[PDB]
């Protein structure tokens, strides 16, 4: 009566991801800079590549 | 429990039915345990295998 | 409280349903026709019915 109803919800989003994990756990991987301002690149002790700039967190 | 049969895959045509929910593929096996000194189950232990529906 | 399903395709439907008995299986079957069936062709939406990946 719920299978039956055969429903998924995929994950794809962020998990919201490193707010849940601490600062130095991160590693800096590559830094990009162009007319879009630059932006870096960090690493999550799970192996995740992030993309952050001046302002976010 | 290797009491069991084994399998999972295959193709059924109905012969009998009453939920029109579950597609039984058959009662795969059967044998009653009867047990020991020790103890008994004596019950008949089973297996079967079914698609639902939805 | 009836018939449960309905689904269609612009040329035929493939209904699914209940039926009071015998009888008004009977009424409801008379009410439309009946045919000698010949060579079917198997298509992906069978597989897909036996796949319960369309909800049926």
């Amino acid at each position: 009566d719920e299978l039956g109803p055969v429903n998924a919800n995929p994950v794809a989003a962020c998990n919201e991801p490193l707010c849940s994990f601490d600062l130095d756990q991160l590693k800096l991987v590559a830094v990009v800079t162009g007319d879009a301002s630059p932006v870096a690149m960090v690493e999550d002790p799970a192996g995740r590549g992030h993309i952050v700039r001046r302002n976010t967190r | 429990v290797e009491m069991l049969t084994s399998d999972a895959t295959i193709e059924e045509f109905p012969e009998a039915q009453v939920s029109p929910f579950f597609k039984n593929i058959d009662l795969q096996t059967a044998k009653q345990v009867g047990g020991a000194q020790v103890g008994v189950p004596i019950l008949v232990e089973f297996k079967i295998t079914m698609t639902s529906n939805y | 409280v009836w018939v449960k399903t309905f689904s269609e395709n612009n040329n035929a439907v493939s209904i699914d349903g209940s039926a009071v008995s015998h009888d008004e299986v009977a009424e409801f079957m008379r009410g439309l026709n009946g045919v000698v069936w010949t060579p079917k062709g198997m298509g992906r939406l069978v597989d897909r019915r036996r796949d319960s990946k369309t909800a049926r």
